[PDB]
Formats: C-alpha cells, structure tokens, sequence
C-alpha cells in the first residue's frame, strides 16, 4: 500500500465550435511560390511531395494516372488536420464522424462508377476469381459482395475511431498528473509516459498512408 | 439495475483488443527475422512494418469505440 | 547492469559541471539585463489568474518539439541540397 | 472568378464520375430526419 | 540571368506541354 | 476590410517567414536568404537554432497564435477559479 | 461528444477542396 | 430488463473482432518475410496479402454488425 | 426474462466466429512465405489454400448459425 | 429462470469451437510451406494432412456434443 | 437460483478445451514440414508427434475434467 | 446465492489453462522441425524441450490451484 | 450493488492486458532465430526489438488505465 | 451481494495468464530451432531465453496479483 493512484471524474467534451474557420486554417500554412528558386521553407514542402508522388504513381501506370494528382491533395489535408490538434487547446475536424462519411462515400463510389462507364461487364465480373469449382458458387458471391459494401464504412470508421482514441489518453493520463497531490515520486513517471505517448501520436501521419493507399488499392483493383 | 449492465457490457467489450495486443507482436517479431536475412531496412521492408502496424491498430482501437458508447 | 550504472554516474558528474558553468554565466550578466524582468510579471499575474488546469501535457507536447530542433540543424542540409 | 478557369479543364474531365455527391446528399438528408424523429418522440 | 531569375524565362528551353504528356 | 486582412498576411509572410523568387522579386528573394529569422529568434531563449532552412520561428508563431485563440473559447467552461488567485 | 445531427461540417469540407486544388496544382518538375 | 440484457448482450459480442484483430497481424507479418527472401512483391506477392486482408477483415466487422442488431 | 436470455446467449455464441478470424490469418499468410520459394501457383498450391480457406470458413459460419437458431 | 441458465451456457460452450478454428488453419497452412519445397505430394504429405484435419475437428466437435448435452 | 450456478460453471469451464484443440494443429502442422527436409519419417520424427499430441490433449482433458466435477 | 458465487468463479478461472494448453503444443512443434535439420537428439535438444514443458504446464497448473480455492 | 458492479467490470478488463503478453513472446522470442543467422548484434537488430517490446507493451498498458477508469 | 462480486472478479482476472503461457512456449520453441542451427548455446542465446521467460511472465504474474485485490 505504497503508491495509491488517483482519478478525477470529469466529462470529456468533443464540443462543436465554429468549424468553417478551423477547416480553412491548415490551407494557409502552405504557401505557393511563383519563382524559380524558392525560399527554403517552401522548398522542404516541395521536396516532401515529390517523394510520395512517386509511390502513388508507380503502381497504377495506366491512363488512370490522371486521378493521382488529386490523391496527393487528400494526403496533405488529413496529414495536416491530424497534426495540428496535438497542440494544447486546438480542435481537429477529423474528430467528428460527420465529414469522414463525406470523405469516404464521394470517393469510394467514384471508383465503382469508373469501370462501369468503360468496361461495363468485367469490373464486377472481378467477382469471378478463378476456374470455377462446383460446391462453392453461392458461398462465394454472398461473401465477396458483403465485403464490398463494408468498404465505405471500413474506410471512414477506421479513421475517426483511433484519432479520438489518441485524444482521450492525452487527457486521462494527463489529468491524473493534476490530481496527484499524493506521493510526488510517481508524478514524473506519468509525465514520462505522456512524452512517450505524444511521440506515438505522431502516428497521425502514419494513418494517412493507410487512407490514401487503400483508396489506391480500391482504385487499382477496380481499374 | 442496468447500471451494472452499463459496466460489464463495457467490461467485456475491452477484451476484444487482446487480439491486437498480440497481432502487432507478430509483425515486429516477424520483421527482425526478415531483416537479419537481408539488411536493406531503408527499403520497403520497414514500410511494411508500419502499414501492418496501422492496419492492426485500426482494428485495435475501434473495439474500444464500442466500450465508451455502452458507457456514455 | 554494472556497466549501465557506471555510465550513469559519469553522466551525472558532467551534468553538474555544466550546471556550474551555466550558473557562472548567469552570475556575470547580472547588471546588464533589462528584457525579461519587464515581461516576467504578465506571466506572474496571469498565472495568478486562471492558467492552471489538466495541462501538464501542454509542456510535454512542447518538450518533444524541442528535440526536433536538434535534428532541424540537419534538416537544413536536406533543405538546401535541392 | 478566376478560381474556375485555372481548374476548368480538370472538372469536366473527372466530375463526370467524381461529382456524384447526390448519394452523399441523399444520405445527409435522411440522417437529419432520423435525428429529428427521435427528438420528436424524445 | 540570375540564379533566382524567373519561372517563365526558364520555361523556354525546358519544355511544357498540354494535359497528360509527362508520363513519369 | 478585405484589403486590410489580406495585407496582414502578406506582411507576416514576406518579412517574418516568406519572400519567394520570381524576379521583380529576385533581390527580394535573397532578402529572405539572410532572413528576418535573426529578428524572430530572441523570443524563446536561444534554443530553436535550426531555423536556417527549415524555419521554426516562421511557422511556430502561427501555431502559438492558434493556441491562445482557442484558449478563449474554452475559458467559459473550465472556470475552476475560487474567490482568490492561484500560487 | 456522441455528437448529433450532422448539418454542420460536411458542407465546409468541399469548399476546402477548391483551396487544395489551387495550391498543389502549381508545383514543378524534377 | 429488455434494455439491461441488451447492454451486456452487445458486450460479449464485441470481442468477435479479436480474432481478426490479430489475424491481420500474421498475414502482414508474413509479407515482411516473403519480400525479404525474394524481392518480387509487385506481382502476386502483395496482392495476396490484401486479398488476405479482405477475406479476413470481412469477419471483423461481421460480428459487430450482430452486436448492433442486438442493440437496436 | 425469457427473451433476456435469448439476447445474451447469442452474445457469446458469435465469439466462435473469431476463431475463424485468427485461424485464417495464418493460412493466407503461409501462401506468401511459401510462394516465392517455388512459383507453381496454378498447380495445387493455390488449390490447397481454397480448401484451406473454405473448410476453415465452414467452422466460422456454423458458429454464426447457432446465434440465429438460439434466438428464433 | 431455468431457461435463463440454459440459454447462456449453450452460447458459452460454443466458444470452444473457436479454438478448433485456429488449429485447423495451421494444418492447411504448414502443408503449403511443406509441399512448396518438396513435390512428393501424392505420398504421405496429404495423408498427414487429412489426419491432422480430422483430429483438430475432434477437439472442436467433442465440445459441440457436450454443447447440445446442456440443452437436453 | 440453485440450478443457475450449475450451468455457468458448465458453460464457462468447457471454454478451455478450445485452447488445446489449437495446439494439436501446430504439432501436426509441424510434422508435415519436418518430414519435407529429411525423410527419416518412420523413426522418431513421427513418434515425437504422437509424443506431443498425447501430451497436449492431456492438458485439454484436464480442463474438461473439472466440468464434470463442478457440475456434479 | 452464497454458494452460487463459489460456482461462477472457478469455471471462469478454468480457462486460464487453455492458452497454457496450446503453450506446450508449440514447444513440440519446434522439436519436430528442429531435429530434422541436426540429428544431435539425445543431447541438449531434447533436454531443453523437457524443461519448457514442465515450466509452462506448472503455470497452467497453478491456474487450476486457484480454481480450487474459489471452489473451497 | 455499487461495489458489486464496479469490481467485475475491473477484473474483466485486466484480461486484455495479458492479451499483449502473447505478442512479446513473439517479439522477444523471434530475436533468437534472427540472431543465429547473423551476429550483427548492437546494430538495429536488438533495437528493433525495443521498437517491438515497448510498442506491444503499449497495448498492454493501454487497457490498464481503462480498468482503473472504471474503478472510480 | 459483495460476496457475489469478489469471486467472479478474480476468476475473470485469471483468464489472461493463458495468454502468457501461449507466448512462453514460443520463447523456448525458438531456442530449440536456434541452437539446432548454430551451436552458440553458452554465449548470448540461452541468456535471452532466461530474459524471455522472465519478461513475459511479468506480464502474466501481475494479472494474478490483480485477482488478489479483488479477492482481498
């Protein structure tokens, strides 16, 4: 009975203040120069794109490369709006589940209607995998279609659910420091747990690779 | 009456993460034996450690999503 | 573990020496400083108003952003190369 | 605006399939209604 | 001209084209 | 008032953190090559020294402005203050 | 929290994809 | 009593993802080692992991759909 | 109270489909590590995964059909 | 009340077939990397495959007979 | 109320027989890959499997033996 | 009701030997694929697999020891 | 009813924190098979284990606060 | 009603240690295949298994201490 942890009971509030300012604000962090040589703070933004434009280009190699100049705009928005919110009292728009159901469905259904305007038969004859055995036709095409319509829900809900899960352990491990007016040795160890956990919460960049990329595979496979 | 049922339905919901507590244990133990064979770590071998980590934590944390909704 | 213990002791001594050097430097500059004591009051008056909460994780998200300023002096070479 | 003709060659290329927010719009309208419905019955 | 000269005067020798020319 | 707020960012870019190229701005581009980062430096203590080509004080002022702007909205909810002042 | 009602943010997201297709469109060649 | 047994009813069925929560760790821990031995990932050797992921994350959200349909 | 056991019974009965979750994460990952060493997939290598997928799937949907037949 | 304990334990027993769903995955998984080296398939590979399949079943089916024993 | 504690101890104890059913998929999976190196099979290669199979099932039956004690 | 708390606990603590049941199934799945490279059998190959068994099943057996104290 | 509800939501949450012990069995264990092929020891080899050891424990000490979140 | 919670709580809290044994068989099941490739026993390989048993059991044996404070 040496080190008694404490807790504080307080509501954890994802309120909704004025959003249409907060969305526009990580656009003005990135400038664009009309010059040949630039000014050594855009120049490391301009290099960072020319890496990861050479990995969502290499797989496709089609005349579906026209689509890929948009997919690098999709990575900078939720790459920024997940990285701004680590600050003391900032607010992330990708916390709320509303816009992510408007980021999945106008993009996911832009893929199944891409081959249906050109191929019209073999896009969803990709439901036929192989040299058909007899015992498992109805066990297959009720499975590979129930794992198609999961994909818009599978794409949005994986983003909202772990981003907000980062924010609660920021509060709760952090709030247990404030309410630790018992023995002062254990206060540092909870603080040292925080400054490790904030390094893990720069996997909010790592979770945007797993949103543009499984949009490519959900584009490359259909087209 | 359902005040306990608020608890155990949350108290049982949390142990569904116990897969992904081991599922990332595979992908980091399985990387060092993919690395000691072939020391080219700056290539795409380390890039398949994080996407395997992120796709496993994507199925990791949202099991705790159903935990809070039963509470709150 | 013994090797780890020796290294820690060595690290502890060097830090103390550095602290002493810093203290001497601070002592020298006692007369000529007229900057901080103009603004050390607003951070002493507002800290007497409201600013205490569950935000000791305010410093640790500002402490990790200090360690990246170390590698930022190597980010200039990645920047000015291109 | 001139936030158009810089990207007007891009639009009618891919908005043939990309500007199908009708499904998104339809879902949104329904979502607002259900919330109202449950607050109507409280 | 200078090192940091212009983004259009360097657009004579090195080329630009219409939509979907540069494959890589 | 639109030309008033637009001439705020074009002053806090070309001096604090920006002054790109495209001649008619060529010597204005090298005006940022020395940079006003030496002017921006003295606020922290000394430590963010890496601002030479990855410029910290150019960026870390906006993000320090967006924090204290969002401290105002939260102030009404987390009151907590007694009939006194803190330590 | 479990927020509600959704008439908000999603109309303020597609105005943003007029911005990001304006900045990133003016990039250059290696 | 209808409400309370629903609260623990979805709590037990949360952990159906715990099989897929670590079954996605193995197959993405087996392409770290199959790309290490033979660098030919751009053929079948990557599309056999996503096809491994589609037919194994078909069963993660498969059970949480039941834990919703027992709740409402 | 009779329907109260009808709901919590299918709550744990669909945990048996999680066993077809982690058990399928291996047999699709073993067609990664054992493909590069021997490229003969159109022979019985892919065919012994489809048998390995389906007959591992048959114990997945069987523990789903218990949760229907316990409730109705 | 008698139906309350019956309808939980029938679902509480059939989580025992989940562990059979795990062990059945390796047997069609290791035979993939077992046959990949050594194409002597019509010999005792497959005969050791079918014995391995129908033995993990008998640790899954044996609970299922006990699972129906609870109901009757 | 006296009957209800019989069936939770019946349902929850039978769960543990799932684990040893997962174990004998490993040892019969590993005999397929050990034979494909060194065909010395009818010697202690195969005999170590029947060593291991009897020893893992002895644990799982030891789990199942308390199901008949605590029910009766 | 006081006797009911005795019954509910041990069937729950029973299942802590399920993983230790499979935790001895893999230590014999190694010595198949371990010996089949290097026939140095009677030496410390087999003598180590003895130690891994009796250590791991003891930690399963202590999980059964607490099942008796909940029972008694 | 208050101390009744709290504790069985707390014990049933701490099951998930030994659900990541089975991962560091693989993380600390698969260092062995990597170290024997190549002895480049104080390279990233042992340090990739720390990226495995403390990230898999980071799902272990994940749920332990959530258990003490429902202690109070 | 206090007695009905203390006994289900610790028996629920014992479940996790099954996760510990199911990884601790791997950390000697990698040393069997470790020494059988390269006889480097008396050097650093065997001491890792001494660390490997000591580490993952500390993830396990703490969960038993969780069961005691529910009981006491």
């Amino acid at each position: 009975n040496e080190n008694l942890f404490a807790s504080f009971i307080a509501p954890t509030m994802m309120g909704l203040p004025i959003v249409t300012l907060i969305i526009m604000f990580p656009s003005l962090l990135f400038p664009t120069p009309k010059r040949l040589i630039n000014n050594r703070t855009i120049s490391i933004q301009q290099w960072l794109i020319q890496l990861t434009s050479k990995q969502m280009m290499a797989i496709h190699n089609q005349k579906g490369q026209t689509w890929s100049l948009m997919l690098m705009s999709l990575i900078m928005f939720i790459g920024s709006t997940n990285i701004l919110g680590l600050l003391p009292h900032s607010f992330t728009p990708t916390t709320q589940l509303s816009m992510n159901l408007g980021m999945a469905i106008p993009l996911w259904s832009a893929t199944v209607f891409t081959g249906f305007r050109y191929k019209t038969k073999t896009s969803l004859a990709h439901f036929l995998p192989q040299g058909t055995p007899a015992l498992l036709i109805p066990m297959l095409v009720i499975i590979e279609t129930i794992s198609l319509f999961i994909q818009p829900v599978a794409l949005a809900v994986r983003l909202t659910a772990n981003i907000t899960a980062g924010h609660l352990l920021i509060h709760l491990i952090g709030g247990a420091t404030l309410a630790l007016l018992n023995i002062n040795t254990m206060t540092a160890f909870i603080t040292f747990t925080i400054l490790i956990l904030l390094t893990i919460l720069e996997f909010a960049v790592a979770l945007i690779q797993a949103y543009v990329f499984t949009l490519l595979v959900s584009l490359y496979l259909h087209d | 009456i359902d005040t306990a049922a608020k608890f155990i339905g949350a108290g049982a919901a949390t142990v569904g993460v116990a897969g992904s507590g081991a599922g990332i244990g595979t992908v980091f133990g399985s990387m060092i034996i993919g690395y000691a064979r072939n020391p080219s770590l700056k290539q795409q071998l380390f890039s398949y450690a994080i996407l395997g980590f992120a796709l496993s934590e994507a199925m990791g944390l949202f099991c705790l999503m159903v935990a809070f909704l039963i509470l709150f | 573990p013994p090797l780890p213990e020796h290294g820690g002791k060595v690290r502890l001594g060097l830090i103390p020496e550095e602290f002493f050097q810093f203290l001497y430097p601070k002592t020298g500059v006692t007369g000529p400083y007229v900057l901080g004591t103009g603004l050390i009051l607003y951070l002493l008056s507002k800290e007497i108003y409201v600013i205490t909460a569950e935000t000791f994780s305010a410093i640790s998200t500002i402490g990790v952003l200090v360690y990246i300023v170390k590698k930022y002096g190597a980010s200039i070479g990645a920047f000015a190369d291109k | 605006q001139f936030q158009f003709t810089g990207i007007k060659k891009y639009f009618n290329s891919y908005t043939l399939t990309g500007r199908m927010n009708c499904v998104l719009a339809t879902y949104g309208g329904i979502a607002l209604l259900v919330l109202y419905f449950k607050l109507r019955s409280k | 001209p200078f090192d940091q000269m212009t983004i259009e005067d360097l657009n004579e020798v090195f080329p630009e084209t219409k939509l979907d020319k540069k494959k890589y | 008032a639109s030309v008033v707020p637009l001439k705020d960012r074009r002053l806090l870019e070309v001096k604090l953190g920006e002054l790109p190229s495209w001649i008619l701005m060529r010597d204005f581009t090298p005006s940022g090559i020395a940079g006003a980062f030496q002017r921006g430096y003295y606020r922290y203590y000394n430590k963010y020294v890496n601002v030479k080509k990855g410029s910290v004080a150019g960026l870390s002022m906006v993000l320090a402005a967006y924090v204290v702007f969002n401290y105002c909205r939260s102030y009404k909810e987390l009151k907590h203050e007694r009939l006194r002042k803190y330590h | 929290d479990t927020s509600t009602w959704f008439i908000t943010i999603t109309s303020m997201i597609m105005t943003l994809f007029i911005l990001f297709q304006l900045k990133i469109s003016n990039y250059s060649y290696p």
